C-alpha cells in the first residue's frame, strides 16, 4: 500500500505513526495520570518559589545540579576496568595518535629525503 | 500524549487535530483559494463519511490509517504562519520583551524620569505581596494529598482576593515592544 | 597622482569617521542613520574621481603607507591596491550600499536599536572595503574575518531567536572551514614564495600552483556558498531585509569569487584549477538552481538566486575569463540588491508575510515594487539589454565558444533555464493571480525613502551594465565569432524556461491533487544535503565530544 | 494624509507611485527597443559565420593525389 | 631587575600598615605604578639582551612576560576584591600578600640568569598558588588530583632537578649566558634521552599537555578569580619560557624526541576544543581551551623555528589577556547567579549590553580574529607548522573551525536567545567589573597596533 | 558541434585533435606561401602595456582604439568604429584559425582517402 | 543541595532502583539507566533520545527556549539536543532514502563532470597564433639566447 515510514537515531517515528499512542487500556491511564501528577506537583512546587515576591534570586533546580554532578564529578567513582572499557580506551586514545605519528614521520622521511638528494624545490624558502 | 491538563488525547480531540492539520498540510499544497476552497469541501466530505461511527476501535483503525494517508500526502515545507512555532517571525521580539523586576534595577535619577509609572508600580507591587499570603492559604487547602493532580489553578473565589500564581501572567511582558 | 591617492584614502578614513561618532557618543542622536547615510554618499562621491582618473588614463597604484611589521623577510605594511578591481568594486558597493541604508531608514525604523545595526553595517562596509582593496594576504585576511564577524552578527541581529542564533554559527562555520583553505594558501604562498604580497606573487609566477589554488578554491567555496559549502547562504536569510540585501546578495558572497578573481595570473596557467572552479561552479549553479524552483520564503527563493549566480560567476572564471566574471559581480549587485528590497518591501508591507503562497494581486496594489521586481527578474533572466545582459550572455557566449567541460556547459545552460523558471515563479506567486494574503490590508509603499532608495538601484539596473561595460578597458579578447544556433543559446534556452514555468504555473488552476513526485521531494528538501549533515556530522562530533574525549580518556584513564 | 488601511477591498492608490510606476516601465520598454534598434547584434549576431565545406581546395591547399 | 623587586616587596608593609578601608586602594595603586614602571624593561636590543647583573637578565622573551606579570596584579586585586568583603581584615591582607608573594616569585623566575635559580622561583611559585586555591577557593573536593599533584612531582619537578644539577657538574654552570656559548650536541643515547625527557616533562605537565591536563579542569574551577587569573594568564607560560630556554641544552636530540609530544599537541587540540563543544561548566570550558591553546605553543616549541617562536610568544601573551578576561566575564555571571553552570543564565545581552560587548570582544579575540594578536600568534605557529610538515595545516585548520564554534557558543548560550525567567538577581554592571573587562582588552587591542613588542628574542 | 559528434560519435583518425596541429608542414599544399605580417611594432605593444593574450597578429587596431579611448574622455561613446575595427579583425583572424582547421581535416581526409586507396590497389 | 539528591552508583537492588527513581523525580517503570559495564554514566536515567525540538511548542514551558520544566530530569546530552544543535525531529522523506538519493545524485555528477573532462568540447578554429616567435621575450625569454623560429603563415 504505502511506504512505511522508517525511523533513525537522527530521524525519529512521529508520535501519530506509533502504535503504543493509541493504547487506550487502564493501565495506560494510571502511567500516564501518575506522570501528569509529578509534572504538575513539580510544576506547583517550582511556581510558588517563582511567583514569590520576598524571593529575590535563583529557583534551584536540583535536577539541573543533578545533571551537572553527573556530567563532571560522577565520571571516575563508577568506573570498572574490563574489556569494554579497555578496549575503547585504547582504540579512541592511542588509535589516531600512532595514526597521525606514521603519516606525519611517513612525509617528514620523504621531504628529508628529497632536499637531502636535492629534489625539494626549497629555492625561494627562506622564512621558516 | 503531552498536555497541561489532560494527560492524553481523546479520540474527538485526535480526529479534530488529524482534521486540522490535514486542511493546513491541504492548503499548503494547494496554493490557490477556490482550488483549496474545492478541495476542502471534497476533504470535509471525506471526513464526514465516517462521521457517525460507533465502533472505536473501528474508528482507531480507520483514523490510524487517516494518520499513514495525511503522512503520506504531507507537504514537505507547509505554510507555518511567521509567529507561529517554526515561522520566520516566530520568537522575533523575545530579546526585546525585559523582564518587568528589572525597572527595580534602575537609578532615580532615570526613575524620576517616569513619576507616575513608577508611583503607580508601587501600589501594583504592594497589590501582589498582599496578595501572595492570602493565595498561598488558598492553594493549601484545596491541593489534594500528594499534590495537585492537573496543572490546572483554582481562581479567585473570595471578593477582595486575586487568583493564585498570578503575577508573572499579568505583568507577562508585551508581544511588540 | 595626488589626487587618486589622497581621496582613496579619504573614502575609506570617511567611511570610519561615523564610527567614531558612534564610540563618542553622549546625546540621544540627531538622526544617525541619516548621518551614516549622508556620509555613504558623500564616500561615494568621493570614490567616483579615483574612478573617472583611472577610466581616463588606466592609473593603478599601490599605497603601502604605513609599515606594521617586518618578520625577517616578510615586511607587513598597510598597503592598499587601487587597481581596475578596487575601481569598479568601490563605487558599485558604496552605491548599493546606499540605497539600502536609505532603504533601512523606512524598513528598520521599528527597531530601537537601529543606531546599532547601522554600525554594524557601516562595520561589514568598512571590513569589505578593507577586503578589496587589499595588497597582502594578510590585510585580506582581516577584511575576511571582518566580513565573516559581522555576518554573523547580522545574522543573529534578532539574538533571542533560536533560529538566528543557529543560522549565524551555521554561517561561522562553514565560512571557518573556507579560512581552512585561506590559511592552507597562505602558508604556501609564505613557505614557497617569501611573501603575503600581490606583486611577489604575480612576479614570481609559480608553476607547482596546484595546492594553493586547492586553498583559494576551499576559500571561495567557504564564501560563496559552493556546492559543499553552500546552505549557510539559504540559512541567512534569518537576519533583516536590508542584511541579506547588502551582504548576503550583493556585496559580502562575492568575495570568495572576489578572491579568485584577484588571483587571476595563477590560474590562467593552471589549468587544472580552472577545471576544479567549472566543475565546482556547475555543480553549484545547478544544484541551487533546482532548489530555488519548489521553494516558497521569498527570502529563500532569492538566496538561491544568488548563490547560482554565485556558481556562474565561478564557471566563468573557470574558463579563464575573470574580468567578464567580475564585470557580472558589478552587474549583480543592482538587481540582485533590488529585488532583496522589493521583497522586503512586500514583506513588510503584508505585515511580516514572506510565503508567496499568501501573496497576490500585488501588481496594482504595490505598482512601484511590482515594476522594479520585474526590472530586476528581467535582468537576472538575461533580458536583452538591461543590466544582467552586458556580462551574462557574454559568459555563456564564451562558455560555448571555448575548450569547456561539456557537461558543465550543459548544466550551465540548465541553470540558465531555471533562472527563468524560479523569476517568472516569484512573479507569479508574488504579483499576478488574485490575492492571498489576510484580510486587514495595510499595503502602502509611499515612503520617499523607499521609493528612491529602491529608484536609485532601478537606474543601476536598467544603465549600469551599459556604462560600466562602455567605461571598461579590454583585458581579453571577446570571442564574437559562432554560428547562429549558438549565438541565440542563452536567449532561446531563457525563453524555453519562461514557457516550461508559465506551462507549470497554469497547471495550477486546474483542479487536481497530484501526490508528491521524488523530484518535487529532493529539490524541496535542498537536496537532502541540510536535514542529513546539519544532523550528522555534529552527533558523530559531540557524541565524539563526550563519550571518549571528556568522559573515557581526560576523566579516567588519563 | 497617509494612505488609510482597509479591509477586503482594493487599497488606496496614490497618483504619484502610478505615474512613477508607469514611467520606469517605459523607461525599461523604452530603452530596451533603443538598444536593440541600434546594436541589434549583441543579441542577434556581429558578423557571419562561414561555412567550412564551402571553401575550396586551391586556397587551403588540398592537392589531389 | 632589583627596581622593580623592592617595589613588590615594599607592597608588603603598603598591604600591612593601610587603614582597614584603604587596603584594596592602595594596593590596586601602587600596583599600578609598578605596572608602568614595568615598561623600562623595553631596552631591548637586535643583538644583546638587557643584562642587569649576574643573577637577573632581561631578553624580548622574559620582558614580556615580565610586563603582563607586573600588569596582572591590579586586575587580580580589583577582581577578588567583591568576594572577600565579608572577609576578616587579617585574612584579607593575607590574600594580598600571597598575590603579592607570587608576583615576587614570578618577576624573577622570568629573569633568572641561571637554571637553578629558576628552578627554585619556578616551584616556588606553586606555594602562594596552592594556598590562594585551597584557602578562597569556595569549595574542596580533590580527591582524584592529589595523587595528579603527586604524579606531577614525579614526573615533572624532581627529574627536572636532578638534570639541572648533572648539567651544573658537566658543563660547569647553569648561566643561559654561558650555556649560549658552551652548549654541546645532545647526540642520541639512552642516557641523552633519559636527559630530555627530564628536562621537559615538568614544563610539558605546565604548560599542560594533553594526557597531562587533567589537573587544569579542576586547578581552575576550585579555585578564586585571581587564582584562575594567574593560572590562564601566567603559570601555564612559565613552562614555555622553561621550554625556549631549556631547548637550547636540547639539542640535536630535540629534532627526532619532539615527534611523540608533537602528536600528543597536534591530536590534543582537536580533542580539547572538541571537549569544550560539550562542556556544562563555563569555567572548565575556559581552562578546555587553555589546553586548546597551549597546545600550539607546545608544538611551537619543539618544532623550533624562528616564526615558530615569534608566534609561540605572542600567543602566550595573547592568551594570557584573552583568557584572564574570559575567567573574569565568568567570575562576572558567577557573582550574580552563584553557579556556573553555562546554561543556567542565558540571554543576558537583553539585561546587560555592555557586559555583551565585552563577551563579543573577548569571544572575538578567544576565535583569534584579526589583526588580533592572537590571530598574530595562531597564524605564525601555523605558518611555521606547514613549514614543519604540510599535513598539519588539516589539524591546524580543523582545530581554527572547533576553536571558533565554542567561542561563539559561548557568547550564544550565555549572551543570546531567551533570559531565564526564575532568576532577578541580574544586576546591572558595576563600574569595578567594566573596568576590568577594560583592562584586559584595551591592553589586548592596543597592542595590534605595535606586535614587535611580544615577538621574542628573534623578532 | 557535429565535429565533436564526428570524433566522439565517428572516429578520431580522421578528425584533426585540438591540442597538438598542425601535425602537416605549411608548404604543404602551399607553392610559396608568405608568413603573417605584424604591424604593431614589439616596442609598441610594450609600451602600450597590452595584455599577453592580447598581442595577437592584429593588436595594432587595439592600440588605435584604445588610443582613441583614452583621448575621447568622457566622451564614452565617440570610439565604435576603432572598436569595429578591431573587432573586425579579430573575426578575420578566428576566420584564418578556421582555414587552418578546414586544412588539417582534409589533408586527414586526404591522408585516410590514401591509406584506403593503397588497400583497395595493393 | 545535599547528598541524597545527587547520583550514586549503579542501582542493584530494586529498592535501591525505587530509592533512584524517587530521587530523579519519575516513574520506576520509566526509570531505566545506562547499563554497568563501567563506563560512568551512574545511575542517571536513560531518556530515549528525543531533541528538544521535538516537544510541544505551545505548551507552557518552564524554560520556554530550551522546551524543559523545572524538576524534570534532563537528558544527559542535554547540551547536545538544543534547538542550535542535533535534532533527532521526524522528516517527510526516510532517512535511508535520503542517504541513497544524495549520494546517488553527488556521485553520478562526480561521474559526468569526469565524463565531461575526459570528452571535452571545442570551436573548429586552430591554435590561437602569436607573433615575435610565440611572443619569445614577452612570455619571460632571455635577451642572450635565441630561440626555435616559430613562424606562422597566411591561409
Ligand atoms: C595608541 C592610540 C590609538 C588610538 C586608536 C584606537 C585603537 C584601538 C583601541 C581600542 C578600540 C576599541 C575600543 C572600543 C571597544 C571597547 C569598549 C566598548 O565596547 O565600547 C562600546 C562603546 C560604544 O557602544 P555603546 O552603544 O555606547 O554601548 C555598548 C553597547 O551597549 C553594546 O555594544 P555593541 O554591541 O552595540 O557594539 C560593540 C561593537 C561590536 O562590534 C564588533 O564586535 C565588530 C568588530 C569586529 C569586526 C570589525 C573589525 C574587523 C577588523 C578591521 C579593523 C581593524 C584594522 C583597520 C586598519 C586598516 C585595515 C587593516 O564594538 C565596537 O563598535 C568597537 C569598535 C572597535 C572594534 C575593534 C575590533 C574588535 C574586534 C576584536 C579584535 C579584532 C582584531 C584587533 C583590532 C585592533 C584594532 C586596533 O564604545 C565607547 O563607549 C567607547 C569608549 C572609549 C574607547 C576608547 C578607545 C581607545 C582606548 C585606548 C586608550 C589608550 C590609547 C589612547 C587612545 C584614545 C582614543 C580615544
Ligand atoms: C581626526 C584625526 C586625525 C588627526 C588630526 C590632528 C593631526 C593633523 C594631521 C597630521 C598628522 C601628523 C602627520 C602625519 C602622521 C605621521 C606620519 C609618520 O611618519 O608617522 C610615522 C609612522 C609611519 O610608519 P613608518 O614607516 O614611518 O614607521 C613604522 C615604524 N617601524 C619602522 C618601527 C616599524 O606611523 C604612522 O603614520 C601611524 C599612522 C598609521 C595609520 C594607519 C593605522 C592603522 C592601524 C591598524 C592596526 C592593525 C594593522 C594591521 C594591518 C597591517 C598591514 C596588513
Ligand atoms: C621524566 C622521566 C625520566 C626521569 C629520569 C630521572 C632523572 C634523570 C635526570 C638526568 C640524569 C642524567 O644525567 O642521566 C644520564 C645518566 C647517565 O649516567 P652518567 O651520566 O653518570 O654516565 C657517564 C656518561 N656516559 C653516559 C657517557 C657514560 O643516566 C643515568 O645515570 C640514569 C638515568 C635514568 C634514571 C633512572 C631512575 C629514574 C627512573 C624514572 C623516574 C621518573
Ligand atoms: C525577449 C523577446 C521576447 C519575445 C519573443 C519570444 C516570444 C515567445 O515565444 O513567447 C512565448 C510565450 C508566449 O506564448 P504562450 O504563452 O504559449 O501563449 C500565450 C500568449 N500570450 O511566453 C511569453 O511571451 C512570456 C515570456 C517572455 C520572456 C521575455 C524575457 C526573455
Ligand atoms: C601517559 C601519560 C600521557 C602521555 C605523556 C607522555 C608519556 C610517555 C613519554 C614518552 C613517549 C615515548 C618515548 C619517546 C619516543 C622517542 C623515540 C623512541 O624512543 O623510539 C622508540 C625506540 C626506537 O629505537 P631507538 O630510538 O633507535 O633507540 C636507540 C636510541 N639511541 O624503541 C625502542 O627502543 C624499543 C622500546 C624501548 C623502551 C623505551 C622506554 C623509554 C621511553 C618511555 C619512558
Ligand atoms: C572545493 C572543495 C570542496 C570540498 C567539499 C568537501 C569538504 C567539506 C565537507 C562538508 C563539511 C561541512 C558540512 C558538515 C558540518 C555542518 C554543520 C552545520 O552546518 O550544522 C548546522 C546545524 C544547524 O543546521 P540546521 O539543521 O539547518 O538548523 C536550522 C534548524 N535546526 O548546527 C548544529 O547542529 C550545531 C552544531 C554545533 C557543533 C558542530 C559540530 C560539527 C563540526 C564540523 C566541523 C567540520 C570540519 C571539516 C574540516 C575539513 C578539513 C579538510
Ligand atoms: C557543436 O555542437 C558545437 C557547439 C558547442 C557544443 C555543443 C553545445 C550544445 C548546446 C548549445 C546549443 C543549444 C541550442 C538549443
Amino acid at each position: 500500500s504505502f511506504p512505511k515510514y522508517e525511523p533513525s537515531r537522527l530521524a525519529s517515528l512521529p508520535t501519530t505513526l506509533d502504535p503504543a499512542e493509541y493504547d487506550i487500556s487502564s493501565e495506560t491511564r494510571k502511567a500516564q495520570a501518575e506522570r501528569l501528577a509529578i509534572r504538575s506537583r513539580l510544576k506547583r512546587e517550582y511556581q510558588l518559589q517563582y511567583n514569590d515576591p520576598s524571593r529575590r534570586g535563583v529557583v534551584e533546580d536540583p535536577a539541573l545540579i543533578r545533571w551537572t554532578c553527573a556530567r563532571s564529578a560522577n565520571v571516575y567513582p563508577n568506573f570498572r576496568p574490563n574489556t569494554k572499557t579497555s578496549l575503547l580506551g585504547a582504540l579512541f586514545g592511542i588509535g589516531p595518535l600512532i595514526f597521525w605519528y606514521y603519516v606525519f614521520k611517513t612525509d617528514r622521511d620523504r621531504k628529508e629525503k628529497l632536499i637531502q638528494e636535492g629534489k625539494l624545490d626549497r629555492t625561494f624558502n627562506i622564512s621558516y | 500524549a503531552f498536555l497541561p491538563s489532560a494527560a492524553y488525547l481523546t479520540h474527538q480531540q485526535k480526529v479534530l487535530q488529524l482534521y486540522k492539520r490535514a486542511l493546513r498540510h491541504l492548503e499548503s499544497r494547494c496554493v490557490h483559494r477556490d482550488k483549496y476552497r474545492y478541495f476542502a469541501c471534497l476533504l470535509r466530505a471525506r471526513f464526514d463519511e465516517h462521521k457517525n461511527e460507533k465502533d472505536m476501535v473501528k474508528a482507531t483503525q480507520l483514523l490510524r490509517e487517516a494518520e499513514k494517508e495525511f503522512w503520506h500526502g504531507q507537504h514537505p515545507q507547509p505554510y507555518i504562519f511567521p509567529e507561529s512555532p517554526g515561522g520566520t517571525s516566530y520568537e522575533r521580539y523575545e530579546c526585546y520583551k525585559v523582564p518587568e523586576w528589572c525597572l527595580d534595577d534602575w537609578h532615580p535619577s532615570e526613575k524620576a524620569m517616569y513619576p507616575d509609572y513608577f508611583a503607580k508600580r508601587e501600589q501594583w507591587k504592594k497589590l501582589r505581596r498582599e496578595s501572595w499570603e492570602r493565595e498561598v492559604k488558598q492553594l493549601q487547602e484545596e491541593t489534594p494529598v500528594g499534590g495537585p493532580r492537573t496543572e490546572a489553578l483554582p481562581p479567585a473565589r473570595k471578593q477582595g482576593d486575586l487568583p493564585p500564581l498570578w503575577w508573572h501572567i499579568v505583568t507577562r511582558p508585551r508581544e511588540r515592544p | 597622482m595626488n589626487l587618486f591617492s589622497s581621496l582613496t584614502l579619504v573614502t575609506l578614513i570617511l567611511l570610519t569617521m561615523p564610527i567614531a561618532a558612534i564610540n563618542f557618543n553622549t546625546h540621544k542622536f540627531t538622526n544617525y542613520p541619516l548621518y551614516v547615510k549622508t556620509t555613504i554618499s558623500c564616500a561615494f562621491i568621493t570614490s567616483m574621481i579615483p574612478t573617472m582618473m583611472f577610466i581616463h588614463t588606466g592609473q593603478e597604484m599601490i599605497i603601502s603607507n604605513w609599515h606594521w611589521l617586518t618578520i625577517q623577510t616578510l615586511k607587513l605594511s598597510l598597503s592598499f591596491k587601487m587597481d581596475f578591481f578596487s575601481m569598479m568594486f568601490v563605487p558599485v558597493a558604496l552605491f548599493v550600499t546606499w540605497s539600502i541604508m536609505e532603504f533601512s531608514m523606512w524598513y528598520m525604523h521599528s527597531d530601537p536599536n537601529i543606531n546599532q545595526f547601522f554600525k554594524y553595517l557601516l562595520l561589514f562596509l568598512i571590513t569589505m572595503l578593507i577586503l578589496v582593496t587589499a595588497n597582502n594576504l594578510f590585510q585580506l585576511f582581516i577584511g575576511w574575518e571582518g566580513v565573516g564577524i559581522m555576518s554573523f552578527l547580522l545574522i543573529g541581529w534578532w539574538y533571542g531567536r533560536t533560529d538566528a542564533n543557529t543560522a549565524a554559527l551555521q554561517a561561522i562555520l562553514y565560512n571557518r572551514i573556507g579560512d581552512i583553505g585561506f590559511i592552507l594558501a597562505m602558508a604556501w604562498f609564505l613557505i614557497n614564495l617569501n611573501t603575503w604580497d600581490l606583486q611577489q606573487i604575480f612576479m614570481l609566477n609559480p608553476n607547482d600552483s596546484n595546492l594553493p589554488l586547492m586553498g583559494l578554491i576551499l576559500a571561495a567555496t567557504g564564501k560563496s556558498a559552493q556546492f559543499g559549502l553552500h546552505p549557510w547562504l539559504p540559512s541567512a536569510m534569518e537576519g533583516p531585509t536590508p542584511v541579506s540585501a547588502l551582504l548576503h546578495s550583493s556585496t559580502m558572497v562575492v568575495a570568495g569569487i572576489f578572491l579568485l578573481i584577484r588571483f587571476y595570473p595563477l590560474t590562467e596557467n593552471n589549468k587544472f584549477g580552472q577545471s576544479i572552479m567549472l566543475c565546482l561552479g556547475a555543480m553549484t549553479t545547478l544544484f541551487t538552481a533546482m532548489c530555488a524552483l519548489t521553494q516558497n520564503d521569498i527570502k529563500k527563493i532569492i538566496a538561491f538566486s544568488t548563490s547560482s549566480q554565485l556558481g556562474l560567476m565561478m564557471v566563468t572564471i573557470g574558463i579563464n575569463q575573470p574580468h567578464l566574471a567580475f564585470l557580472h559581480i558589478c552587474t549583480h549587485a543592482f538587481f540582485k540588491a533590488m529585488l532583496f528590497m522589493c521583497s522586503g518591501s512586500i514583506i513588510h508591507s503584508l505585515n511580516d508575510e514572506q510565503d508567496i503562497r499568501k501573496m497576490g494581486g500585488l501588481f496594482k496594489a504595490m505598482p512601484f515594487t511590482t515594476t522594479a521586481l520585474i526590472i530586476g527578474s528581467l535582468a537576472l533572466t538575461g533580458m536583452p539589454f538591461l543590466t544582467g545582459f552586458y556580462s551574462k550572455d557574454l559568459i555563456i557566449e564564451s562558455a560555448n565558444t571555448s575548450y569547456t567541460n561539456a557537461w558543465a556547459l550543459l548544466m550551465t545552460l540548465v541553470a540558465t533555464s531555471f533562472t527563468a523558471i524560479y523569476s517568472t515563479r516569484i512573479i507569479f506567486f508574488a504579483l499576478l493571480g488574485q490575492p492571498r494574503f489576510p484580510t486587514l490590508i495595510n499595503i502602502n509603499e509611499n515612503n520617499p525613502f523607499l521609493i528612491n532608495s529602491i529608484k536609485r538601484l532601478l537606474i543601476g539596473s536598467l544603465f549600469a551594465g551599459f556604462i560600466i561595460s562602455n567605461n571598461i578597458p579590454p583585458m581579453t579578447i571577446p570571442q564574437m565569432t559562432m554560428p547562429h544556433y549558438l549565438k541565440m543559446t542563452a536567449l532561446t534556452v531563457t525563453i524555453l524556461g519562461f514557457i516550461l514555468a508559465l506551462e507549470i504555473s497554469n497547471t495550477t488552476h486546474y483542479l487536481k491533487f497530484n501526490y508528491p513526485s521524488n523530484t518535487f521531494k529532493f529539490s524541496n528538501l535542498l537536496g537532502y544535503y541540510p536535514t542529513i549533515m546539519h544532523r550528522l556530522t555534529p552527533y558523530m562530533n559531540l557524541t565524539m565530544s563526550q563519550k571518549s574525549a571528556s568522559s573515557l580518556l581526560d576523566l579516567i584513564w588519563l | 494624509a497617509h494612505i488609510e488601511p482597509r479591509y477586503r477591498q482594493f487599497p488606496q492608490l496614490t497618483r504619484s507611485q502610478v505615474i512613477q510606476a508607469e514611467f520606469f516601465s517605459a523607461t525599461m520598454w523604452f530603452w530596451i527597443l533603443w538598444r536593440f534598434w541600434h546594436d541589434s547584434d549583441a543579441v542577434l549576431g556581429h558578423f557571419p559565420y562561414p561555412d567550412p565545406s564551402q571553401w575550396t581546395d586551391e586556397e587551403l591547399g588540398i592537392p589531389p593525389d | 631587575m632589583l627596581k622593580y623587586i623592592i617595589p613588590t616587596m615594599m607592597l608588603m608593609p603598603l598591604t600591612w600598615l593601610s587603614k582597614n578601608s584603604m587596603i584594596w586602594i592602595n594596593t590596586t595603586l601602587h600596583s599600578l605604578l609598578i605596572s608602568l614602571t614595568s615598561l623600562l624593561l623595553l631596552n631591548q636590543f637586535g643583538d644583546n639582551s638587557l643584562n642587569f647583573s649576574l643573577t637577573f637578565f632581561s631578553d624580548s622573551l622574559s620582558t614580556p612576560l615580565l610586563i603582563l606579570t607586573m600588569w596582572l596584579l591590579p586586575l587580580m586585586l580589583m577582581a577578588s576584591q567583591h568576594h572577600l568583603s565579608k572577609e576578616n581584615l587579617a585574612r584579607k591582607k593575607l590574600f594580598i600578600s600571597m598575590l603579592i608573594l607570587l608576583q615576587l616569585f614570578l618577576i624573577m623566575t622570568f629573569t633568572a640568569t641561571e637554571l637553578i635559580f629558576f628552578y627554585i622561583m619556578f616551584e616556588a611559585t606553586l606555594v602562594p598558588t596552592l594556598i590562594i586555591i585551597t584557602r578562597w577557593g569556595n569549595q574542596t573536593e580533590r580527591l582524584n588530583a592529589g595523587l595528579y599533584f603527586l604524579f606531577y612531582t614525579l614526573a615533572g619537578s624532581l627529574p627536572l632537578l636532578v638534570a639541572l644539577i648533572y648539567i651544573q657538574n658537566t658543563m660547569g654552570s647553569l648561566n643561559f649566558l654561558i650555556l649560549q656559548y658552551w652548549v654541546q650536541p645532545m647526540p642520541n643515547s639512552w642516557s641523552n634521552t633519559f636527559m630530555w625527557l627530564a628536562c621537559m616533562m615538568a614544563f610539558m605537565v605546565k604548560m599542560p599537555l594533553y594526557g597531562l591536563h587533567l589537573w587544569l579542569p579542576k586547578a581552575h574551577v576550585e579555585a578564586p578569580i585571581a587564582g584562575s587569573m594567574v593560572l590562564a594568564a601566567i603559570l601555564l607560560k612559565l613552562g614555555g619560557y622553561g621550554m625556549m630556554r631549556i631547548t637550547l641544552l636540547l639539542n640535536p636530540i630535540t629534532d627526532f624526541m619532539a615527534y611523540p609530544f608533537i602528536m600528543l599537541s597536534l591530536w590534543g587540540m582537536i580533542m580539547t576544543s572538541s571537549i569544550c563543544l560539550r562542556q556544562t561548566d563555563l569555567k572548565s570550558l575556559i581552562a578546555y581551551s587553555s589546553v586548546s591553546h597551549m597546545a600550539l605553543v607546545i608544538v611551537a616549541i619543539l618544532i623550533q623555528t624562528p616564526w615558530s617562536y615569534m608566534g609561540a610568544t605572542a600567543l602566550m601573551i595573547a592568551h594570557g589577556l584573552t583568557s584572564s578576561m574570559l575567567f573574569c566575564l565568568a567570575n562576572s555571571n558567577y557573582e550574580r547567579v552563584h553557579s556556573r553552570t553555562m546554561i543556567l543564565a542565558r540571554g543576558l545581552q537583553t539585561l546587560l549590553p555592555l557586559m555583551a560587548a565585552w563577551w563579543l570582544l573577548a569571544s572575538l579575540t578567544n576565535l583569534a580574529l584579526p589583526p588580533s594578536i592572537n590571530l598574530i600568534g595562531e597564524l605564525f605557529v601555523v605558518m611555521s607548522t606547514f613549514s614543519w610538515s604540510n599535513i598539519t595545516i588539516i589539524l591546524m585548520g580543523l582545530n581554527m573551525v572547533i576553536t571558533a564554534l565554542y567561542s561563539l557558543y559561548m557568547l550564544i548560550t550565555t549572551q543570546r536567545g531567551k533570559h531565564t525567567h526564575h532568576i532577578n538577581n541580574i544586576l546591572p554592571s558595576f563600574t569595578r567589573e567594566n573596568a576590568l573587562m577594560s583592562l584586559h582588552m584595551l591592553p589586548l587591542l592596543l597592542l595590534s597596533l605595535n606586535p614587535k613588542i611580544i615577538l621574542g628574542p628573534l623578532y | 558541434g557535429a565535429h565533436l559528434a564526428r570524433r566522439y560519435l565517428g572516429d578520431a583518425s580522421v578528425e584533426p585533435e585540438p591540442l597538438r596541429m598542425p601535425t602537416f608542414p605549411p608548404d604543404y599544399g602551399f607553392p610559396e606561401r608568405k608568413e603573417r605580417e605584424m604591424v604593431a611594432t614589439q616596442q609598441e605593444m610594450n609600451d602600450a602595456q597590452l595584455v599577453l593574450q592580447q598581442r595577437d597578429y592584429c593588436a595594432h587596431y587595439l592600440i588605435r582604439f584604445l588610443k582613441c579611448k583614452r583621448d575621447s574622455f568622457p566622451n564614452f561613446l565617440a570610439c565604435k568604429h576603432e572598436q569595429h575595427d578591431w573587432d573586425y579583425c579579430e573575426h578575420l583572424d578566428y576566420v584564418k584559425r578556421m582555414k587552418e582547421f578546414e586544412r588539417e581535416r582534409r589533408l586527414l581526409q586526404r591522408k585516410k582517402r590514401r591509406e584506403q586507396r593503397e588497400a583497395d590497389m595493393a | 543541595i545535599t547528598k541524597d539528591m545527587l547520583p550514586g552508583p549503579y542501582p542493584k537492588t530494586p529498592e535501591e532502583r525505587a530509592a533512584a527513581a524517587k530521587k530523579y523525580n519519575m516513574r520506576v517503570e520509566d526509570y531505566e539507566p545506562y547499563p554497568d559495564d563501567g563506563m560512568g554514566y551512574g545511575d542517571y536515567p536513560k531518556l530515549p533520545d528525543r531533541s528538544q525540538q521535538e516537544r510541544d511548542p505551545w505548551y507552557d514551558w518552564d524554560h520556554p527556549d530550551l522546551r524543559l520544566n523545572w524538576g524534570e530530569p534532563m537528558h544527559w546530552d542535554l547540551d547536545m539536543y538544543i534547538r542550535n544543535r542535533v535534532d533527532t525531529s521526524p522528516t517527510p522523506v526516510n532517512w535511508n532514502l535520503m542517504c541513497k538519493h544524495l549520494f546517488g545524485f553527488v556521485a553520478f555528477m562526480l561521474f559526468m563532470f569526469w565524463v565531461g573532462e575526459t570528452y571535452p568540447t571545442y570551436q573548429p578554429v586552430g591554435p590561437k597564433q602569436y607573433p615575435y616567435n610565440n611572443l619569445y621575450l614577452e612570455r619571460g625569454g632571455d635577451p642572450n639566447k635565441e630561440p626555435e623560429p616559430v613562424v606562422h603563415y597566411e591561409i
